[PDB]
């Protein structure tokens, strides 16, 4: 009612306190140089990525900075106990760096549905989010035995996806025409940029951070590298390409210069070498500049599915994409393992992302969380007190 | 007198020229030079200057038109600090051999300084800045030093209590200071700072220690307990507050809760839960302060304050498990509480004197003050 | 000869651009007019 | 025509990748290579966002002429050291990478607001290669040490710059533009950048020194000449102003000239009082340089620098060369002093030539300049939105 949200939160915070005393218990200080970069990502990138709209940084950033960190907590208990089979586990760096990357995938998934929900909404989809991504994820890694290093199935399409449908559950009739909120400002898209960048720089250590030590993970460096150096060139042409008058959009420059970073995570610690990867790149970020300029548009209008940070372009078409290059390189020899079991990754983690979002959506639908009204969406005053000089 | 500020042509130039000049004559006389993993000890200081700069920088630069000054005030006071906290370091723990760890231990004492600043950020100028930072390094390094002669522990492992001295400093220094909001882009940016600081703050509950099993049950104790502060700070800002909103401010504030309670007992805890439990513990109390402080200058150093004093209880409790000792531990606060606020005393006297022309109090919290600004008249 | 290679390969873009920019001149002259 | 720029750019990535077809195959210096990269995507991008109607401009050129930048570096300096053949990807080459997208960022620094993206792809294309091939020259050739690279980065860019903005004079801009004014947020925003630059400075004059002391004495020379520096800056902008205000613009750039200047005496044995000397002499050079020389330059020398490159980079660079060369004098160094000598001048006459030659190709009114009114202005290459 009024007290939903910190009772809420409180209850979590205590079930988290209990399922660490239960079950957790405490190389390191090689990787923690890139987990250090991974957290500067989910907590940096990611939040002030989102903070593009004019009246809706604070609860971007924070509701960002919220959701992560109930994350870390509730990704580490869960993918803990998935490894461990219900016993008790030991925590190191390699635990705290997947429980970023399950806060990475809520993350994504929350750009979907970002300025139309309450922070009762966003610690109920954490929650939930993160057990059917560690879950598919289990599947993949294990059962499956794919190759997804840089997860462009495990994460970046299982969160673009699980927001889709997250988002198409919970449409607004209101919103579909637009809103007056939903718009840039000159300092919001320079925030966006400040995280943009940030994404940008710090992708390499994303993707190579549970990569074999060795060739591996500097070929994971390399092609992390060199294909978002191609993606920010193919990005910027087809921006000015598809645009009015060739003018640069900045929604195109800030989320479609890491498509090449996406794409690239299935096939980074593979051979595929540094021009596969270029080539990887720049198609990645032909295909979000393209679905950031047509698609989205149809997504909206047409199938009743909203998408505010256009999550689906960067994260869901170049995951896809990443999916079907890591079948291609398998296909090329380029790796060991077969095309069959990469296939059935990328549609076990489609799959599961759309009935998990589903199911996610249904139970944020109840009229119980204190969702805005379709006046008060993307505005930063239903939660938070906005300083009256801007 | 007159509100408009008096001309610091010649005060300013002259005052930092003759500081930088005294630093680089005493580097010469008293200084000297001299692997595997020197890459990876370079980046426990690095991610402390990166705090001191950006996290503390930007932090307090949540004010409406005190942003720039907030910044490069920070810049400033870290850069003369961190020189003249390896001078002191070496005057008082021994010529002096500088090391990237000796760098880190002057960083976490300009730290001190920065800290302690936010409390009087924006009713001083450059010159009372600058005497602060030279006067709370030597009462730091005189704090650490007289606990080494006492109890017998090491100088440098005396820097544990740099928080609680640097809050109650601030306090004091901006109790003496003569009496007297937001935007939405200074907010971000103050965001963007606190992230910092939250991220990285795991490191600064590090450096102390060698041993690498008591550096990562450090890390894992800070960075669980930070998640479990940081819930807990933006959860609750909703009680704390007259219009039952989440405040940014508060936030900025209470992120680092949980860092600060298990800032000195964090390689003492054996398990993840017990961090949890004690960020949680730091969260409650934060939105208690941010309730009831008010009601009996600035809250956020006050409730620095209350976080600083229940870490140090705790880290009292957590020393036992781990009749004498408590009274020895309990000596220690009270000596450190007390040269901090006769330090603070001694400082806001200084800052009092009429030669630093402080800004007049109906000028406070203003870029105009000391920033150049276009088509403004200028001069008498 | 690594020289060599660069000034070849700044030669070879130089005059794609340039037979590119002089095609699409020459075709917007005959077709202005 | 408006598809020059797609054009180019799709052009530029398919020889890139052709180039990486060709010449390309296949962990304790990452760090450092991160904090390089950090300085350079970041500090450099939003040091330049002093501009109240240019700040898209700036951060998105920086982003993709660094982009591009990184790739055609990492081909012309493996081509250069390799003598035409194969050669492997490391760390090392992703430094270098980031080292000439450095170049290429301070090169625009001074054009900045005056210049297309087109221009600005041209610009770096052809800035890779004069710089790399005057890098191999001093690295191999005359065999100087510049760990930090005064000479070969900074001076470069520095004066290329100068010699672009010298060919790409305009008439209209000598007196100044109403667009060429900084707002206060706008400055709020190019101290982000200004702190990473000061923070990651250490990274940048140690990332591919020798390991072992020349790497610790590279750290903490840098360290501590930034720390004189900063001091220094503070005290001259306060002096060279009126009633001892304090200038943004000195606070932006001049803080940074002392890790300019301590560059190539970094991993010499000059002691911390020497590099804090370097810092201090570099911070006055800076303020004094903003203060008076910029204007000088603007008005008699018809040579306008956006963002005051030149007292940044140029003359702490000088001083930096001249450091080295003082340094080798008096034994802090076993290089030879006429050598030191040999890569300033060269890295100084290579970079003039250079720009000037690039300039005169960027002076054909085919890439899309904007106009005179039009200049320092985001709405001529972008969406800009309706409110700030």
């Amino acid at each position: 009612m009024r007290f939903t949200f910190p009772l809420m939160a409180i209850v979590l915070e205590i079930a988290m306190i209990v399922l660490f005393g239960l079950f957790v218990e405490y190389i390191f200080f090689e990787l923690y140089p890139l987990f250090q970069d991974v957290h500067v990502m989910i907590f940096v990138g990611f939040g002030f990525l989102m903070t593009f709209l004019k009246k809706y940084g604070f609860s971007s950033v924070g509701i960002n900075l919220l959701v992560a960190a109930l994350g870390l907590q509730w990704g580490t208990i869960v993918q803990g106990i998935l490894q461990s089979q219900g016993q008790k586990f030991n925590i190191g760096i390699k635990n705290m760096i997947n429980a970023d990357f399950s806060a990475a995938t809520v993350l994504i998934s929350f750009g979907a549905v970002l300025g139309k929900t309450s922070p009762t909404q966003m610690l109920i989809m954490t929650i939930l989010e993160i057990v059917f991504f560690a879950h598919n994820e289990y599947l993949v890694s294990e059962i499956f035995k794919a190759s997804d290093i840089g997860a462009s199935m495990t994460i970046h399409a299982f969160g673009a996806y699980f927001g889709l449908a997250v988002a198409g559950i919970l449409y607004r009739s209101g919103l579909r025409k637009g809103h007056e909120n939903e718009e840039s400002a000159y300092y919001s898209d320079l925030f966006a940029m400040i995280g943009t960048l940030f994404l940008w720089m710090f992708w390499p250590s994303f993707n190579s951070a549970i990569a074999e030590p060795g060739d591996k993970q500097c070929r994971a460096i390399v092609n992390t590298y060199f294909s978002l150096a191609a993606c920010v060139l193919t990005a910027f042409a087809f921006s000015s390409l598809v645009e009015h008058r060739g003018k640069l959009n900045m929604v195109h420059i800030q989320n479609a210069t890491l498509a090449g970073g996406v794409a690239v995570g299935t096939c980074a610690d593979m051979a595929i070498h540094p021009f596969g990867s270029m080539i990887i790149g720049s198609i990645a970020g032909m295909v979000s500049v393209l679905g950031y300029k047509f698609l989205t548009p149809l997504f909206t209008t047409k199938l009743r599915i909203h998408d505010t940070c256009g999550v689906h372009n960067l994260h869901g078409l170049p995951g896809v994409v990443g999916g079907l290059a890591g079948i291609v390189a398998v296909a090329m020899g380029a790796s060991n393992t077969s095309m069959a079991m990469q296939a059935a990754a990328l549609g076990s983690s489609i799959g599961t992302a759309v009935v998990g979002g589903l199911m996610t959506g249904l139970i944020l639908k109840l009229p119980l969380w204190g969702q805005p009204s379709d006046q008060n969406c993307y505005d930063d005053s239903v939660y938070w007190k906005v300083p009256k000089t801007r | 007198s007159s509100k408009y500020p008096r001309s610091v042509r010649r005060c300013l130039p002259l005052w930092a020229l003759t500081l930088e000049a005294a630093l680089i004559l005493l580097f010469y006389f008293f200084t000297h030079y001299d692997q595997k993993g020197l890459v990876a000890s370079y980046q426990v200081g690095q991610d402390l200057t990166v705090m001191a700069a950006l996290g503390l920088g930007f932090l307090t630069s949540n004010f409406r038109r005190h942003s720039w000054s907030s910044v490069a005030f920070n810049l400033f006071m870290l850069a003369l600090g961190v020189q003249w906290a390896i001078l002191l370091d070496g005057f008082l723990s021994q010529k002096v051999v500088i090391t990237l760890f000796s760098i880190r231990l002057a960083t976490m004492s300009a730290m001190s300084v920065l800290i302690s600043a936010g409390a009087v950020l924006g009713k001083v100028n450059l010159a009372q800045l600058v005497v602060m930072v030279l006067v709370e390094v030597t009462a730091l390094g005189t704090l650490r030093m007289v606990i080494s002669n006492i109890f017998n522990t090491d100088y440098h492992m005396n820097l544990r209590h740099f928080y609680v001295f640097a809050a109650y400093f601030g306090l004091t220094v901006a109790w003496c200071l003569p009496k007297p909001q937001r935007a939405t882009i200074p907010s971000l940016s103050a965001m963007l700072g606190a992230l910092f600081l939250w991220m990285f703050w795991p490191s600064v509950n590090s450096p102390l220690l060698r041993s690498p099993i008591q550096r990562k049950n450090a890390m894992f104790n800070t960075y669980y307990a930070l998640a479990v502060s940081v819930v807990t700070a933006i959860s609750g800002s909703s009680l704390a507050h007259p219009q039952r909103k989440i405040s940014m401010t508060y936030v900025h504030s209470a992120v680092l809760a949980g860092g600060v309670a298990v800032g000195t007992s964090c390689h003492l805890i054996p398990s993840p839960w017990l961090a949890m439990v004690l960020g949680l513990v730091a969260g409650l109390i934060s939105i208690g302060g941010a309730k009831c402080l008010p009601v009996c200058i600035s809250v956020m150093h006050s409730i620095f304050s209350l976080l600083g004093l229940l870490g140090e209880i705790t880290y009292i409790v957590l020393l036992v498990l781990h009749g004498f000792q408590v009274l020895l531990s309990i000596g220690e606060l009270s000596l450190a509480i007390v040269i901090a606020l006769t330090s603070g005393l001694l400082t806001g006297l200084l800052l009092n004197l009429k030669i630093w022309k402080a800004p007049h109090v109906a000028k406070y919290f203003d870029d105009q003050v000391f920033w150049k600004f276009p088509h403004l008249a200028v001069g008498f | 000869a690594p020289v060599v290679i660069i000034l070849i390969i700044l030669c070879v873009m130089a005059g794609i651009i340039g037979t590119i920019l002089l095609i699409s001149y020459s075709i917007r002259r005959l077709i202005k007019a």
